[PDB]
């Protein structure tokens, strides 16, 4: 039908670089 | 025995009126699938063939689907849902000639109700 060195703690901490990235003009 | 009247634009389809007390003399041909549907929402319970491999049976809800599958296949069948139960004296014609598509019913008492 169908189919299918290291150390200087403090003075180093704040000598960590604040790298802040670019932008581009839209 | 109930015979079947035909529409009047195809003598391919007909229409009987349903009785408690009768048979449906259905005229079948080779090759042809021939359409049965049933009332509105008419849950089927059981069919039984008088013999199952001279017919073919797929049922999708109230639609019935019967065909021939082997040469002499002189059956009846009845298929039985809770409202009633239905007889045909499933007969085939061997000239393939007076075919018979699809068969319809008219209920009298439902159309009273």
């Amino acid at each position: 039908l169908t189919a299918g060195g290291g150390g200087g703690g403090e003075l180093a901490e704040k000598l960590q670089p604040m790298r802040l990235s670019g932008s581009s003009a839209g | 025995l109930d015979v079947p009247s035909s529409s009047r634009y195809d003598h391919r389809i007909r229409y009987v009126t349903y009785n408690p007390a009768d048979v449906v003399q259905v005229d079948t041909v080779l090759g042809v699938a021939t359409h049965i549907m049933l009332e509105e929402g008419e849950q089927y319970l059981t069919h039984a063939f008088g013999d199952s491999e001279a017919y073919a049976f797929a049922r999708k809800g109230r639609h019935i689907f019967i065909k021939p599958q082997a040469e002499l296949a002189n059956t009846n069948l009845i298929v039985v849902t809770d409202r009633r139960s239905y007889k045909f004296r499933l007969q085939m014609r061997n000239d393939r000639n007076g075919a018979m598509y699809e068969l319809a019913f008219r209920y009298p008492d439902t159309q009273a109700r």
